[PDB]
């Protein structure tokens, strides 16, 4: 992940003849590893990948060895070196017209591991050592958008984007207002007679530049074409006629993608900047003239079935939606699924109390450490007299026998209503049973 | 196996092959039991071979023979069906060897073939996650080779089909709309998958069901590597149950073998179970249920669906949303409304309620609330009184079976016993009562489950026992009894249950008594036929346990008991000797197995029917008629309940066993009679030796009158047995004396074990008994004479004194009453006997030595514990004298009668004789007053005796006991010294050198005579004794004398030898006086041993037991090279080693042992590092405070002179090589030394290392060679680690590297030796070095420039290229990396006898280390020895220094 320095051990003629022979040969992980070694220092690092990438040029654009076996070899091995160390990605920095070759040199089959190879690259981006950002010329990758990816293709267009937005966000999202505004008037004038299946790559790229998009955030010259085209009739038109249709007629997991592109749409968001080192500040624009909320109002039936199908829609898509629509199950679920990925850090601790009094001990055991702590600790109970039932149990029997008990009659720190409770009066409660109060929080 | 199934295994076996399928086709289904699958090995085997045949016939490759034979598709038609007919109802399946050539069948162009084979194979696997056993039968196949049928089958859905083929690294189309040829149109199975698809699509259902069915085995194998997702439960599994639905029977039976396929699954469970669509109450399997009701279906079509069905039931959530769905209403109504449906069809609906009532307890509930066991009871009623009243029908009985067990299993379980609250009220005790009172026309499990059923509903509320009592119903079970019991187990198995049901009312206890029932359980244990069964299962456990239960509950009638079952006893004991032995033995083990229970519980009221006398009458008869194998649980438990009888009275037992032995001997001489009383003394010694504890009574009654009368008797009859020998056999006699002998011994140590036994009371015993047998010894019968000896031997062996103390050998008590036995006399005079019969000359001299030798140890042993002999004391030698005098007399006389078997005895004699000395209860000062006695003089006469003896024994019988203490007082006498040393056993006197002194300062005078003989002596031992005296000697002179060794002088030179023992003889000696002349000044004179040196590489070419022979070379080299300062400061550096221990180390003992090599090597060196670097010794007195090598004096002139002999043979030059590895190791310093010049040499080890690749194994290859070349790398390999030089090492790379590219070979040995070479590292700055080094010579340019121009496409170059990445990559790796962490990086980030004894030889050759190398070449010297003489006197000189 550092630069590494040693003697110049290998003369530069040799590693000509052993990169065409890695190249013209199989088996190539040690021969990988051996050129990973080769190329620790810098001279020869940069000798060879410059002589990788100038032969994987000529091996397509200029064109034994088949021209597109060759190439896949370079590529597996340029990504090799790419993957550790970090350092033969900085290269691509150095240079920067290296990747100017790279990228001119890109067929259809180049993008299947010529993306896993530039989001490798983009870590040059990420140190933000260019020095040179004015010349990469970028539209050509932004326009092989229209070839034909898959997910983790996606991952990795994601990625590069993410490292990219400082550097490209005027030009990036010039170019994706126009393949959105394409997008959404392809899918526009076949309406009529729109397949939800057969153009499902449709609305899967519409809804994944979409997404592009949010993650790119919006400029302010922009503003103009984006109210544009939030005020498309096409979701109206879907909404008030094929999704009736549809309904009875297609499978909604097709039908899914709309509605999440509907969310998306009006889920554009204000990126001003990235001021901080790993976040850029979002901020919230308005709808003038939508009816977007009529609509959403119109189908919040289907919008909660849809929701109670998938809750992760929430934390991919649907996190633009307003939790008003969402009933209390969904959200429940939401807030839980939430609260859980900041577990943190859980240390274990032992508990003892007794069937006498658990709450007291609990109450002497848990006053001396702190929130977070009790709060991380992960409660391994142990019942003085009975042992005879796992933790699980023991925490379940201390958990309710701890309810019982703050509701017992010597306690008294809260009085019956029958099924529920309420604190006791202040005449009656104790100054010195305050802290118990913390205790039940 | 069975009757019928042994006709269909002939019949299968011997049918001809072409009406095989005929016959075979005859088989409908399996009305019958289950069964193994070793009854058809035969069939098995002979349908797997003709199916071979038949593909063989046909190709089994490429199905060429596309025109094809029918009958041979019939046959194997037929073949899979009834072969999946016999293994869906078989066990032991693991063993199905014939799934070998079925996947041709899969793969066949015959869609019966295939759907027949791919139905068996799924069968097979469905059972993958039960049994788990037959894949080993399932692993002859692969089982991803059938993902070619994943794709569903369409119309003709592609006539393109691509196929993988690599190097080229294309996939294109192929022709199949060809199909000109019949020939040509892992890939080819999936051709034909293709063909098969695209060709003809006619027959496209069969091969649509083949896809279905080649998914449903991807799914048994296993589910991880399968395509479920949502696409496939969305698609497949809606069109197979759609299938289920509408299309026809035959294929949609393959739809519902998926879908339990899919369902056995449980994943998905409960989207499948949301989606299949039962939980409507017109849901889909109860719709179909009602299409079979209501329109006809094939019968074998309809199991089918039924056993689908039954499958459905068994899964808790399927079945819990088929009971949502409302099936109970269904089956309710069904049953209620019409009663024209097929009896069958009604008694499958009972299956379905058989597992559906008792899967989930919710339906029983509403069942319970639905109140349909009233409808059950109304039903019931139907069937019976249709049944009776009419004549029997095979599916009437069978249903009502079925009811039998519904209702059963249903008043089973407590859980299941909400329903016994309606019983009285509805119509079961009329049904119940019908069936009992016509219970002779009933199926007997059907019985079973009745009695089952009331036995359970009465054991729930006894209270209501009376409703059912005067019901009648126990009149009706009385007619039932009427009828004898038939052959059914579990009605057998369970009667006793509803016996004891109905002894929960006194009164029918008193009936039941009335009216005997019982006796059919009582004579139930006679029936040979019922004895299979009673075999099979555990029926004696039961019947005895309800025994107990019924006489501890109701002992009101254990009179009538008792006595019903003596005369069971008494019954079967009756016609034992008249019958089959195995018969009886089987049936015998069967009852004394229910016996066990039967009596003797711990329970109380059991004691009432444990009676000691009847029983103990009745069982030693049984074993006085019978002969009963040890090894049976029968044995075992018959052995416990006989101990538990004589346990509660020994004395009336062995009363009545001895007048039995006594009314037996009475009767006639018989053969038969003589195995009664071997069994009946097999018995006794039995019972004696498990006896523990013994009343003082039983040792009366064993001293009693009787008991001696009748074991004279006893001895009495067994003389007579061998005046016959035509009645009873020589060796029969033997064997009944044998036995004897054994039983008296083991009485006599059990009575004399006994604790305070009146000592009169054993004398009586013993001493008639031990007069009895000398009198008979003198007898005509001298077969049998030693026998007798031998048995009083063993006398002589039990009546020993206890000698609890450890290494005591004394008489405590029994010495005064041997001597007043006056044995000694009795002895003379049989020794005066033995030798006339000697001179009469009827004896072999073999069987006379023989006795002379059994006498010998017999006085040995008996004077073992006689006190004080030998001991010259006043008092107690009135008459020890005497017997010593006799046992002189006895040893004289037998003189010239000594073997190899009587030398043990005599030397036990003389250990006796010697006591005090050899077990030093002397203070060295008596025994030196003491010679002035009689004793001494008798025990020098002895030992004179002794030494005469031994001296005319040849090599092998003295080799015995070459090594005895007692030889190191024999010898004390320099007479006899001088007598023996003429008589050349001179390690006799090696061992007495290493043990005392005096014997080696004998040797001192000796050694100047002696030594001019010692060239060409040719005596091996004579020669190490020299040897070793001479060390000896030395190194005991160093100790203030230092001037022995300076009188001798003297020259010897060695002559040629072929025997190896004289060669190495003479290197020890050659050793000897160069370890002495280095240190000392010598006047014996001696040559360069070089000529020797090379005669020892001479002989080892040829001789065996190299090891010595090679470890005396190179310890000579090495010694021959080192100085004298050399071996102190290696001596001390050892020796450090326990110095850093500070452990306790309190003995010096343990000091000298475990440095006993520093002993030998130098006592100079030792004893000044123990003055100066004093150990943690306590020496006995309190403790002691306690607290890079250089060397000179070598000679590199001689290695300079070894390192140029180039010898011609391999062993030696093996030998001079390893030489030249310990020496450098040992010294590397001396190739510092070498000449500039000299190193043109190491082409030889360069070249011949490289004869041999051992990674690229070649064939015709030589382990020695191997093991050369080995060595020969090993060398160079040293030379770059273990030493610290740097232009040698340049030198030696220059030249490897200008040899590297001359072929491949050269290069992979090269970059291997490169690549250990950088691998192990004997020091870190070393390393560093030679990492600078090999940097700084630009190797890895050449090597790889040899490594890329010569790489040739060849097939074995990928292997060559793998082992030839290791050594660069690790160098590259290594480039990079700094300095300081490269040094940790590391790998990956006879003749056929001797054969194999030199081959393992080779291998145990290794590296030796300085510290065992000098302590294995001080043990020649040592021989082994724990102490010597100089130990001592070195140890007492510490002491006091």
């Amino acid at each position: 992940i550092a630069e590494r320095e040693a003697a110049a051990s290998v003369p530069i003629d040799i590693v000509f003849g052993l990169i065409h022979m890695v190249l013209q040969c199989g088996n190539r992980r040690n021969l990988y590893r051996i050129i990973h070694n080769i190329s620790a220092n810098k001279e020869v690092r940069i000798f060879s990948v410059e002589t990788l990438v100038n032969s994987i040029y000529q091996a397509v654009v200029e064109g034994v060895i088949a021209p597109e076996v060759i190439t896949k070899r370079g590529f597996e091995a340029l990504t090799y070196l790419c993957t550790k160390s970090s350092d033969f990605t900085t290269v691509f920095s150095y240079n920067t017209e290296l990747i100017n070759k790279i990228l001119q040199a890109t067929n259809k089959r180049t993008i299947s591991e010529s993306v896993k190879l530039l989001s490798t690259v983009g870590d040059c981006f990420n140190n933000d050592k260019v020095a040179e950002p004015e010349n990469i010329e970028v539209r050509k990758y932004i326009g092989f958008l229209e070839y034909d990816m898959t997910d983790d293709t996606f991952k990795h267009f994601c990625e590069f984007i993410k490292k990219t937005d400082r550097f490209y966000r005027p030009m990036y999202l010039l170019y994706l207002m126009g393949g959105s505004k394409k997008s959404l008037e392809e899918c526009l004038d076949k309406k009529a007679e729109f397949n939800s299946h057969t153009h499902h790559k449709g609305i899967i790229k519409l809804v994944r530049m979409l997404s592009l998009v949010n993650i790119m955030g919006i400029t302010e010259t922009y503003l103009d074409s984006l109210m544009e085209l939030r005020e498309m009739p096409f979701w109206e038109y879907y909404f008030n006629i094929i999704l009736p249709k549809e309904k009875e007629s297609l499978y909604a997991s097709s039908i899914l993608p709309l509605f999440k592109a509907f969310v998306i749409v009006h889920t554009i968001q204000m990126y001003i900047g990235r001021n901080e080192n790993i976040n850029e500040f979002s901020e919230i624009p308005n709808s003038d003239s939508s009816i977007y909320y009529s609509v959403v109002e119109k189908e919040k039936d289907l919008i909660n079935t849809f929701i109670q199908a998938d809750p992760d829609l929430l934390f991919h898509a649907f996190a633009g939606l307003q939790k008003k629509i969402l009933d209390f199950d969904n959200k429940r679920i939401y807030f839980y699924k939430k609260i859980r990925e900041d577990v943190q850090l859980r240390p274990t601790i032992s508990l003892m109390v007794q069937r006498g009094a658990v709450f007291e001990d609990t109450f002497h055991q848990l006053m001396r450490l702190n929130g977070e702590q009790v709060r991380n600790a992960k409660f391994n109970i142990k019942f003085a007299g009975e042992e005879g039932v796992d933790a699980g149990g023991l925490t379940r029997e201390w958990y309710s026998e701890l309810s019982k008990e703050m509701f017992n009659a010597n306690y008294a720190l809260f009085t019956p209503i029958g099924s529920s409770y309420q604190p006791n009066h202040i005449s009656h409660i104790n100054p010195e049973h305050l802290v118990y109060f913390k205790f039940i929080g | 196996p069975g009757k019928q199934i042994s006709n269909t295994i002939k019949q299968l076996s011997n049918l001809p092959e072409e009406e095989l399928p005929t016959y075979l086709n005859n088989i409908y289904e399996w009305r019958c039991a289950k069964t193994d699958l070793l009854y058809w090995v035969d069939v098995l085997d002979r349908f797997d071979e003709i199916l071979k045949a038949v593909v063989t016939e046909y190709g089994l490759g490429q199905f060429q023979n596309k025109p094809m034979k029918e009958s041979d598709k019939e046959m194997v038609y037929a073949i899979l069906k009834f072969q999946k007919l016999l293994v869906e109802n078989s066990s032991n399946k693991s063993m199905f060897s014939s799934f070998d050539v079925v996947e041709p069948f899969i793969y066949s162009f015959e869609l019966d073939l295939a759907i027949e084979a791919l139905y068996l194979v799924s069968f097979f696997a469905s059972k993958i996650h039960i049994q788990r056993s037959i894949k080993t039968s399932m692993a002859l196949m692969k089982m991803e080779t059938l993902k070619t049928l994943i794709e569903r089958v369409k119309e003709k859905p592609q006539s393109m089909y691509t196929y993988y083929d690599e190097t080229t690294n294309n996939c294109k189309r192929v022709s199949i709309k060809k199909a000109v040829k019949k020939g040509i149109y892992q890939e080819i199975r999936r051709f034909i998958h293709a063909i098969r698809l695209h060709e003809m699509a006619e027959q496209h259902e069969k091969l649509k069901i083949i896809r279905m069915l080649a998914f449903s085995a991807l799914v048994y194998y296993n589910y991880t590597d399968l395509p479920i997702d949502s696409e496939f439960i969305s698609r497949d599994l809606p069109e197979t149950l759609a299938i289920i639905n509408t299309e026809s029977y035959q294929m949609r039976e393959a739809a519902v073998t998926m879908i339990d396929a899919i369902f056995r699954m449980r994943i998905r469970h409960s989207a499948v179970i949301a989606a299949m669509n039962a939980q409507s109450h017109e849901g889909m399997i109860m719709n179909l249920l009602k299409k079979v009701v209501n329109e006809d279906v094939p019968e074998h079509f309809a199991i089918v669906f039924f056993n689908f069905l039954s499958s459905c039931f068994a899964s808790g959530p399927c079945v819990s949303a088929l009971f949502s769905a409302g099936i109970v209403q269904y089956v309710c109504n069904t049953l209620r409304d019409q009663p024209d449906i097929s009896y069958r069809k009604r008694m499958r609906l009972v299956m379905g309620a058989n597992t559906f009532l008792f899967t989930l307890p919710a339906p029983f509930t509403w069942f319970i609330s639905e109140n349909g066991i009233r409808i059950l009871s109304k039903e019931l009623l139907l069937a019976v009184d249709v049944a009776l009243g009419n004549i029997k029908d095979h599916d009437l009985l069978m249903y009502i079976n079925s009811i039998m067990k519904i209702i059963s299993q249903l008043f089973k379980n407590a859980g299941t016993a909400e329903a016994m609250r309606g019983f009285l009220e509805g119509e079961f005790p009329r049904a119940i009562s019908l069936i009992l009172f016509h219970s002779e026309e009933f199926t007997p499990s059907i019985l079973a489950y009745l009695f089952s059923a009331v036995g359970d509903y009465i054991h729930n509320e006894p209270s209501n026992l009376p409703f059912i009592i005067e019901a009648g119903i126990f009149d009706g079970f009385v007619m039932c009894m009427k009828k004898e019991l038939p052959e059914s187990p579990d009605f057998l198995l369970e009667l006793p249950n509803l016996i004891e049901a109905f002894f929960l009312n006194s009164e029918l206890i008193k009936k039941i008594d009335e009216e005997n029932i019982l006796d059919r359980i009582f004579e139930s244990f006679e029936i040979v036929n019922l004895s299979n069964i009673i075999l099979m299962y555990d029926i004696g456990r039961a019947y005895g346990i309800f025994l107990e239960n019924l006489v501890r509950h109701y002992p009101i009638i254990s009179l009538t008991v008792k006595e019903k079952i003596y005369n069971t006893m008494k019954n079967l004991e009756s016609m034992i000797p008249n019958t089959d032995p195995e018969l009886m033995r089987l049936l015998l083990g069967n009852l004394f197995r229910m016996m066990h229970r039967a009596v003797y519980r711990k329970t109380t009221n059991n004691q009432l029917i444990t009676d000691k006398g009847l029983l103990n009458n009745r069982i030693i008869s049984m074993l006085m008629l019978i002969e009963i194998p040890t090894e049976t649980e029968l044995y075992t438990d018959v052995m416990n309940i006989l101990m538990e009888v004589f346990d509660e009275d020994q004395t009336y037992v062995i009363s009545y066993i001895a007048k039995v032995i006594d009314r037996v001997m009475k009767n006639k001489v018989t053969l038969e009679n003589i195995e009664k009383i071997k069994r009946i003394l097999l018995i006794v010694n039995y019972l004696i030796f498990k006896n523990e504890e013994t009343c003082e009574e039983f040792i009366k009654h064993c001293t009693s009158k009787g008991f001696l009368q009748i074991v004279k008797r006893i001895s009495q009859y067994f003389d007579n047995l061998k005046k016959d020998t035509a009645l009873v056999s020589v060796a029969k006699n033997e064997s009944l004396t044998n036995l004897y002998y054994s039983f008296t011994m083991g009485i006599l140590k059990t009575v004399y074990r006994y604790s305070k036994t009146n000592a009169k009371e054993y004398l009586k015993i013993f001493g008639l008994l031990v007069e009895d047998l000398l009198s008979k010894t003198e007898q005509i019968d001298h077969l049998y004479y030693t026998q007798r000896m031998h048995g009083l031997k063993n006398y002589i062996m039990v009546d020993k004194s206890p000698q609890q103390y450890p290494q005591k050998n004394e008489f405590v008590v029994t010495q005064e009453y041997l001597m007043g036995i006056n044995l000694s006399e009795t002895l003379m005079e049989h020794a005066k006997n033995s030798v006339s019969m000697l001179k009469d000359e009827k004896i072999t001299m073999d069987a006379h030595k023989k006795v002379v030798s059994s006498i010998l140890e017999v006085l040995s042993i008996y004077v073992r514990g006689i006190k004080n002999l030998f001991v010259p004391v006043k008092e107690p030698k009135k008459k020890v004298c005497e017997i010593e005098e006799h046992v002189l007399i006895i040893v004289e006389l037998l003189m010239d009668y000594i073997d190899k078997s009587s030398i043990e005895h005599l030397l036990n004699i003389v250990k006796t004789a010697f006591f005090v000395t050899l077990r030093k209860q002397i203070t060295k000062e008596m025994d030196r007053e003491n010679e002035g006695s009689a004793e001494y003089k008798r025990r020098n006469i002895l030992g004179s005796f002794f030494i005469s003896v031994f001296l005319n024994l040849p090599k092998e019988e003295t080799e015995a006991v070459l090594k005895s203490d007692i030889f190191t007082i024999l010898v004390k006498n320099k007479k006899t010294f001088k007598q023996v040393y003429n008589k050349n056993c001179f390690g006799l006197l090696q061992y007495a050198a290493i043990k005392e002194s005096r014997v080696f300062s004998h040797l001192v005078s000796f050694i100047p005579k002696m030594t001019k003989q010692v060239g060409a002596s040719t005596d091996p031992a004579f020669l190490k004794l020299y040897a070793v005296g001479l060390v000896f000697v030395a190194m005991r002179d160093t100790l203030k004398k230092t001037t022995v060794l300076s009188r001798f002088i003297g020259n010897i030179v060695f002559a040629e030898s072929t025997c190896p023992a004289v060669v190495e003889a003479q290197g020890i000696v050659i050793l000897a006086i160069v370890k002495l002349k280095i240190e000392y000044n010598l006047a014996i004179t001696i040559e360069d041993p070089i000529i020797h040196l090379n005669r020892i590489y001479a002989i080892v070419e040829t001789a065996e037991q190299k090891e010595g022979l090679v470890i005396l070379a190179n310890l000579l080299i090495r010694r021959v090279i080192e100085s004298k300062e050399a071996a102190k400061e290696a001596v001390d550096t050892i020796i450090k080693n326990k110095h850093l221990g500070k452990s306790r180390m309190y003995t010096v003992h343990t000091v000298c042992s475990n440095l006993r090599n520093a002993l030998f090597y130098s006592i100079s060196s030792f004893l000044e590092y123990l003055s100066s670097n004093f150990e943690c010794i306590s020496a006995g007195w309190e403790e002691i405070r306690h607290k890079i090598k250089i060397y000179s004096g070598l000679n590199a002139e001689l290695f300079r002179t070894l390192f140029v002999h180039r010898a011609t043979g391999k062993m030696e030059q093996i030998v001079r090589i390893h030489s030249l590895c310990l020496l450098v190791v040992s010294f590397p310093q001396l190739i510092s030394t070498l000449v500039p010049e000299d190193y043109s040499f190491f082409m030889y080890f360069l070249e011949n290392h490289a004869a041999y690749s051992k990674s690229l194994k070649p064939s015709a290859f030589q382990q020695e060679d191997k093991t050369l070349a080995y060595w020969s790398g090993h060398f160079i390999m040293l030379i770059f680690n273990h030493t610290t030089y740097v232009e040698v090492k340049k030198y030696i790379l220059e030249k490897v590297l200008e040899l590297l590219p001359t072929s491949i070979n050269a290069t992979v040995i090269f970059s291997e030796l490169i690549q250990e070479i950088l691998t192990m590292r004997f020091s870190k700055n070393t390393f560093d070095e030679n990492t600078a080094l090999v940097k700084e010579m630009n190797c890895l340019e050449v090597m790889i420039r040899s490594t890329m121009q010569i790489d040739n496409r060849r097939k074995d170059y990928g292997s060559i290229m793998e082992i030839l990445t290791k050594p660069m990559e690790y160098i590259t790796r290594i480039l990079a990396v700094d300095e300081k962490e490269a040094f940790y990086e590391e790998v990956t980030q006879q003749s056929s006898s001797e054969q194999s004894e030199k081959n393992e030889f080779l291998k145990s050759l290794c590296i030796l280390p300085i510290s065992k190398l000098i302590g294995k070449e001080m043990e020649i010297f040592n021989a082994d020895e724990r102490m010597p003489f100089v130990q001592k006197i070195l140890e007492g000189s510490i002491i006091s220094n």
